[PDB]
C-alpha cells in the first residue's frame, strides 16, 4: 500500500545515500580529512551541535566516502576505528577497547593506555593512518583530565597518524571543561551545525518521500514549521508523519493530532480525572497558599482547609488516615512534592505544575 | 463638566493613594480644586466655570504638589476573532481587515510577516488558519 510504503521510507534508520542539506559542511569536511591523509599527518577536530542534525550519518557518509575511494586506489589505505563514550561501562576501558581493535590484546586499563602509548610515541613499523572517532565525548570526562589530554594530545605527535574527530553537543566544552593547553589544541577547530530551516526541513521530507504521492503539501508545510518552531530536528518530524499515517489509516488534522499529542501535556486531564476527593485537597490548598502566600505548608494547616472545604460541601468528615493516604497517592503520580516515610503531621508540600494550570483545569 | 471633573479628581486621588509621601487626598482638595476653578471664572469675568479654568486649577495644583504599523493592526484585528477557537476563517478575517481601512496587499504582507514568526499557518486553499 502507499501508506505502508511511506511508513517505510520515512523510518529512523532508513538511511539516505547522500542528501545535499549539509553538502557544504560534507565538502569542509572532505577537504579537512582528505589533506590530512594526502600529508601523511595527522590531525584534530571539535564538532559542536544539537541532537538531531545528523552529526553522526554526515561522519559515517565521509567515513564511507573515504573508503571507497581508498578502493578505487586513491588514498592510501587506512585503518578506522570507532567507539562510543556512553557505550562503555568505565572511562579507562577505552584504553582497552581501543588496543583491541587494532591488535585484538587483552590487557589491563593501565597496561592498554602504556601500550598505546608506547606504539604512539615510538618509531614502530609504518603502519596506515589511523582514523579515530569518538561518540559523545562528553561523557569521558574525567578529575583527572588524563584520558582527554591524551586523546586530544597523541595525534600531536609526528608518529601518531592519528586523525580524530570529537562530536559533542556543548560548544562550551573546551573553554569550561578543557584546560588551556588542550584547548589551544582544539581552539579554531570547532564545527557549529546549525538546525534545520523549514525549507531544509521541506526538501527533506519531500527527498523522503519522492515519486510518492501520500501527503498533501499543507501538513507537509505545517509539520516541517512546528519542527523549525520547536526544534528543528528531523527525528521527531519522522515520528509525526509516521503518527500522521497511523492516524489516517484509522490531512492536516493527523498533522495536529499528532503534533498535539507527543508534545503536550497531560496533567490537566489526569487533573479532570482525578477523584472528588482529591479535586477538595486541591482546593484546600489553594485556599491556603491564597491566605498566606507562601509555596510552602504544613500538612496540619492543609488538613484543617480540607475539613473546612468538607463541612462547607455538606461530606463527611475525613479521618486524618484517609488524608494521608489520599495524599500519598497524589505524590505517588509526582503531583506534589512530601517525604511522608517518616514525618506524618509536618510534611512541607509544593506545587508540581502551574498554579493558573491548576486554576484553568478546576474552573471547569 | 462634573463627569470630567469626577474622573480627574479620581486620577489624582489614585496617584497619591500609590505614593506614599503625597498628602492625604480627601474631599477637602476637591473642594480647594472648585475653589480655585470659581476663582478663575470669577477672574475672567464669566458666569460659568469653563474646562479651561478646571485644566488650570489641576495645572496649578499639579505644580504646587510637583514643588514638594499595519502588521501589529491586522495581527489585533485577527486576534479580535480568537473568541474561543483555534482557527479562523480567511473571508472573515480578509472583509474585518479591509473594513478597518487596511488594502488587502497589507493584509497579506502582515499575514506573511506574522507568519514568518510562525504563530501560526495558512492554508493553501487561503480559505482557514489554523492558529499555532
Ligand atoms: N543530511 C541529512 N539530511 C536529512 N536528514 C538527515 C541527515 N543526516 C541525518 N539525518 C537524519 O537525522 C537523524 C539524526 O542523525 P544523527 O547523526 O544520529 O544525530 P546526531 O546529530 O549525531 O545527534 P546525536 O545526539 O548524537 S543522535 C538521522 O538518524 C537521520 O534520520
Ligand atoms: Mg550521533
Amino acid at each position: 500500500s502507499v501508506l505502508e510504503e511511506a511508513r517505510l521510507r520515512l523510518h529512523v534508520s532508513a538511511v539516505p545515500e547522500s542528501l545535499p542539506c549539509r553538502e557544504q559542511e560534507f565538502q569542509d569536511i572532505y577537504n579537512f580529512v582528505e589533506s590530512k591523509l594526502l600529508d601523511h599527518t595527522g590531525g584534530c577536530m571539535y564538532i559542536s551541535g544539537v541532537p538531531g542534525t545528523g552529526k553522526t550519518a554526515t561522519v559515517h557518509e565521509v567515513i564511507r566516502c573515504l573508503q571507497q575511494a581508498a578502493q578505487a586506489n586513491d588514498v592510501p589505505p587506512f585503518q578506522y576505528i570507532e567507539v562510543n563514550g556512553m557505550k562503555l561501562t568505565e572511562p579507562h576501558q577505552v584504553y582497552v577497547q581501543i588496543l583491541q581493535k587494532l591488535t585484538g590484546q587483552k590487557a589491563t586499563a593501565n597496561h592498554a593506555a602504556e601500550l598505546l602509548a608506547k606504539q604512539f610515541c615510538t618509531r614502530g613499523s609504518p603502519q596506515e593512518t589511523t582514523v579515530l572517532l569518538v561518540d559523545e565525548l562528553d561523557l569521558l570526562w574525567t578529575h583527572k583530565q588524563d584520558i582527554m589530554y591524551n586523546l586530544f594530545d597523541w595525534p600531536t605527535h609526528k608518529e601518531a597518524r592519528l586523525v580524530v574527530l570529537a562530536i559533542a553537543n556543548t560548544m562550551d566544552l573546551p573553554e569550561r571543561i578543557m584546560m588551556n593547553r588542550v584547548s589551544s589544541r582544539l581552539g579554531l577547530t570547532r564545527m557549529c551545525f546549525q538546525p534545520y530551516t523549514y525549507s531544509q526541513l521541506q526538501q527533506i521530507l519531500r527527498s523522503r518521500l519522492k515519486h510518492l504521492k501520500a501527503f498533501e503539501d499543507d501538513a507537509i508545510q505545517l509539520v516541517a514549521r512546528k519542527v523549525a518552531a520547536l526544534s528543528g530536528d528531523a527525528r521527531r518530524c519522522l515520528d509525526i508523519c509516521r503518527r500522521a499515517t497511523e492516524i489516517c489509516e484509522f490531512t492536516i488534522a493527523h498533522s495536529m493530532e499528532a503534533v498535539d499529542e507527543m508534545f503536550s501535556s497531560s496533567y490537566i486531564t489526569a487533573i479532570k480525572n482525578s477523584s472528588v476527593l482529591e479535586q477538595s485537597f486541591l482546593r484546600a490548598i489553594l485556599a491556603e497558599f491564597r491566605r498566606s502566600g507562601l509555596e510552602e505548608a504544613t500538612f496540619q494547616q492543609i488538613y484543617s482547609q480540607h475539613v473546612a472545604l468538607c463541612r462547607m460541601e455538606g461530606l463527611p468528615y475525613p479521618t486524618m488516615s484517609e488524608t494521608m493516604a489520599v495524599c500519598s497517592h497524589l505524590g505517588s503520580c509526582r503531583l506534589l512534592l512530601v517525604e511522608p516515610s517518616r514525618n506524618d503531621l509536618l510534611l512541607r508540600v509544593r506545587l508540581n505544575v502551574s498554579q493558573d494550570d491548576v486554576l484553568y483545569a478546576l474552573k471547569d | 463638566l462634573a463627569d470630567y471633573i469626577t474622573a480627574a479628581y479620581v486620577e489624582m486621588r489614585r496617584e497619591a493613594w500609590a505614593s506614599k509621601d503625597a498628602t492625604y487626598t480627601s474631599a477637602r482638595t476637591l473642594l480647594a480644586i472648585l475653589r480655585l476653578s470659581t476663582a478663575l471664572a470669577r477672574l475672567r469675568m464669566v458666569d460659568v466655570v469653563e474646562k479651561e479654568d478646571v485644566n488650570e486649577a489641576i495645572r496649578l495644583m499639579e505644580m504646587s504638589k510637583d514643588s514638594l504599523r499595519p502588521a501589529d493592526v491586522i495581527f489585533a484585528t485577527v486576534r479580535e476573532l480568537v473568541s474561543g477557537g483555534r482557527s479562523v476563517r480567511f473571508s472573515e478575517a480578509e472583509q474585518r481587515c479591509v473594513s478597518r481601512g487596511f488594502t488587502p496587499a497589507q493584509f497579506q504582507a502582515a499575514l506573511d510577516e506574522y507568519e514568518e514568526l510562525n504563530v501560526w499557518q495558512v492554508n493553501a486553499s487561503r480559505t482557514r488558519i489554523t492558529f499555532v
